[PDB]
């Protein structure tokens, strides 16, 4: 996504997590942000040093190289219950002879 | 919560607020050089300043932990080996006492001012106006006036410069109980703390003092040839069985000797040949210069540069309606982002300096793993040691002639080569007599071993006991040096070129592994060499995880540097010096004088 999600001003509105103490397991979805910190205390006040909140954020521009430059990801992943099939591909059909 | 997962979880987060602080004021850095407005004045230096507005209070704040049990060198060599020490320590009005003495020396001796004294119709400056009398001339009424004629204008103005810097160090120096102020400066070089490849506490005056004792018999094979090439122009001043004055330079300053090239040519009037334009007759433009310099990178291996290379970079002159400024400037703005600056035009003479300095953004790709801590030179010098190994590696016959610039009809004949190889005897050692007496000036003096009565008079006699080149009028403390030198006005360590000639030829001797040459060393290119394909792909990708110390153990595993690899290269340049000295003044007088 080149000419996408790139502001000269600044793209800050993609936000991701960059410190999490607690590893994943998959298909977890993370939205609750609670204030990480490396100091032994409950993060006095709301925030500020010392409690290093793990909402961080992206800033692309758009003359960036590649590895840096914005990518669009998209997974379809798939799964087989005991519930009757009910999405498929497509069943192309021939003439009526 | 250990220390060691402290200084990971903080330096994560710093690596990731320093990139985007780096590309801030990369913007602002950037956007200047090629678009100069009156707002891009004011909208430049704020930003450039931001990213030090976030460090010079965030530096304190990294290092807050003080990392006394950290088992990785990696994360120590971050932080320990960048701690910002400065105004925070000892005063805030001395520091902009500094400060104030720094708008003096170096923004008021920027460009210079030279202004006539014998009389006021010649209204002519430094670069306006003396160099078209110094280059043609043939009376003595003003060139060997020349020299001291910026002591007798600039050199009284500069005499409250040269007690107060010198002794301000010393305060500096006692901040956090370092044995000097030029600890900061080897701040990279103090390498204790691992196995074996690092250079030693007391092995200092090993590595820096026993370097020069080998290139100091290769000074004296050209210190009687050139010095008897003064047989031109030079009447009844200076003998041949004496030395040198000091207007033999090209500019005030003059820290080589190299341009005493254009001093020896033997046909002014009528060139022999010009190989360097024979562009010009079939008309490439700057396009093809810079296509050809990413095609010596294919043809040794190296990777193209980016989609985003060709079309923001400075490929045309952007001229006067349009104001901008032509210094060449290589630019790695971080994340991805490679484009450089540089004055390209229609001429041929940029095509070196685009040669020599392609090699600094392929340097900049090479240590794109790691984060902005490491993403620099091991020293000073190894920003451009891979710059000036190419850039004696672009004006090679076997890449110049294969094109299609030399005749055929002409037959190879072995004795025009006589002016051929005359233009690079004066550029490997034309700077190193400078070398060694700036070496001795600023290292142990500063611990109280210079008081008030010798504060240059130990400076004077350093520059005609080994050195050689003599001074022709005679001087005192009114005749102040150092203040009017371009590197020594902002404080330049000149350890980097002390290292820059060094660590070449180490992997120089390195292009052709197998008998040297398939014949003669005349001719060494990198057209085609699948042997150096993949060689120097793990040489570069270091950076600083491994230090400037066993930088040299990629390819070869030397320990050391010596001028050995030198002696193979210059092979028709040793033989014509070696030959030579059977005429010219034996030994030194320390007491020779033009005067
Ligand atoms: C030390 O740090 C580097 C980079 O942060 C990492 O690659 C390496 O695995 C670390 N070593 C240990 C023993 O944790
Ligand atoms: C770099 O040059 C190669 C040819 O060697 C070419 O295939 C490639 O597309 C070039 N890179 C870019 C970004 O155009
Ligand atoms: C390049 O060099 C290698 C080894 O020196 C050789 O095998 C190969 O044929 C060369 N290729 C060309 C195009 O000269
Ligand atoms: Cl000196
Ligand atoms: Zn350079």
């Amino acid at each position: 996504s080149n000419k996408l999600d790139s502001k000269v001003s600044g793209n800050y509105n993609y936000l991701y997590r960059l410190f999490r103490k607690s590893n994943l397991k998959p298909f977890e979805r993370d939205i609750s942000t609670e204030i990480y910190q490396a100091g032994n205390k409950p993060c006095n006040g709301v925030a500020g040093f010392n409690c290093y909140f793990p909402l961080r954020s992206y800033s692309f521009r758009p003359t960036y190289g590649v590895g840096h430059q914005p990518y669009r990801v998209v997974v379809l992943s798939f799964e087989l219950l005991h519930a009757p099939a009910t999405v498929c591909g497509p069943k192309k059909s021939t003439n009526l002879v | 919560s250990t220390i060691e997962e402290q200084a990971k979880t903080f330096l994560d987060k710093f690596n990731h607020e320093a990139e985007d602080l780096f590309y801030q004021s990369s913007l602002a850095s950037w956007n200047y050089n090629t678009n100069i407005t009156e707002e891009n004045v004011q909208n430049m230096n704020n930003a450039g300043d931001k990213w030090s507005a976030f460090l010079k209070e965030q530096s304190t704040l990294a290092q807050m932990y003080p990392l006394q049990e950290i088992q990785n060198l990696t994360v120590k060599l971050q932080l320990q080996a960048l701690q910002q020490n400065g105004s925070s320590v000892l005063s805030e009005d001395k520091s902009k006492r500094l400060n104030t003495i720094l708008n003096t020396m170096s923004t008021i001796y920027s460009t210079g001012k030279v202004c006539n004294p014998d009389n006021p119709q010649e209204c002519l400056l430094l670069e306006p106006g003396l160099n078209e009398i110094m280059a043609n001339s043939l009376d003595y009424n003003e060139r060997l006036w020349a020299w001291e004629s910026w002591r007798s204008e600039v050199g009284k103005q500069l005499r409250p410069l040269y007690e107060e810097y010198v002794v301000l160090k010393n305060e500096m120096a006692r901040a956090n109980h370092y044995e000097d102020y030029g600890d900061y400066w080897r701040g990279d070089y103090e390498v204790n703390g691992v196995d074996g490849y690092d250079y030693s506490r007391g092995q200092l005056i090993e590595d820096v003092e026993h370097t020069f004792e080998e290139i100091k018999p290769l000074y004296e094979h050209l210190h009687a040839y050139v010095r008897a090439k003064l047989m031109n122009a030079y009447p009844s001043y200076i003998s041949p069985i004496g030395c040198l004055p000091a207007h033999l330079l090209g500019d005030m300053w003059g820290r080589f000797w190299t341009n005493l090239y254009s001093l020896t040519v033997p046909f002014g009037q009528k060139p022999n040949i010009d190989v360097t334009d024979a562009m010009v007759d079939q008309a490439w433009d700057a396009q093809r210069i810079f296509k050809e310099a990413e095609k010596f990178f294919v043809s040794v291996g190296l990777p193209n540069m980016t989609q985003g290379f060709w079309e923001n970079s400075m490929l045309t002159d952007p001229g006067n309606v349009q104001k901008a400024v032509c210094h060449p400037t290589a630019w790695d703005l971080g994340k991805g982002d490679f484009r450089i600056l540089m004055c390209t035009k229609v001429t041929m003479d940029d095509f070196l300096t685009a040669h020599h300095e392609m090699g600094h953004i392929q340097y900049d790709m090479a240590y794109a793993a790691q984060p902005f801590l490491l993403r620099n030179g091991a020293n000073e010098g190894f920003h451009e040691a891979v710059g000036e190994i190419m850039s004696l590696s672009a004006a090679t016959p076997k890449h110049l002639k294969s094109i299609g610039l030399l005749s055929p009809d002409f037959q190879e004949d072995n004795e025009t080569e006589i002016n051929f190889l005359l233009k690079q005897a004066l550029t490997i050692v034309g700077t190193l007599p400078f070398t060694y007496m700036l070496e001795k000036w600023r290292w142990m003096v500063f611990k109280g071993e210079i008081p008030k009565d010798q504060w240059m008079k130990k400076w004077w006699e350093m520059k005609r006991e080994i050195v050689g080149v003599v001074e022709p009028v005679p001087h005192d403390e009114t005749y102040c040096d150092p203040a009017s030198l371009f590197h020594v006005s902002n404080d330049y360590s000149f350890i980097r070129y002390y290292t820059r000639t060094l660590y070449q030829f180490q992997f120089q001797e390195a292009l052709c592994q197998a008998a040297k040459h398939e014949g003669p060393l005349h001719k060494c290119d990198i057209s085609n060499s699948t042997e150096a394909g993949q060689k120097l792909f793990n040489m570069l990708r270091l950076g600083k995880s491994e230090p400037w110390t066993l930088a040299l153990e990629n390819v070869v595993g030397a320990k050391n540097m010596n001028v050995r690899p030198l002696l193979n290269y210059f092979e028709p340049l040793f033989t014509w010096l070696k030959d030579q000295n059977k005429n010219s003044f034996v030994g030194w007088s320390t007491d020779w004088s033009p005067y």
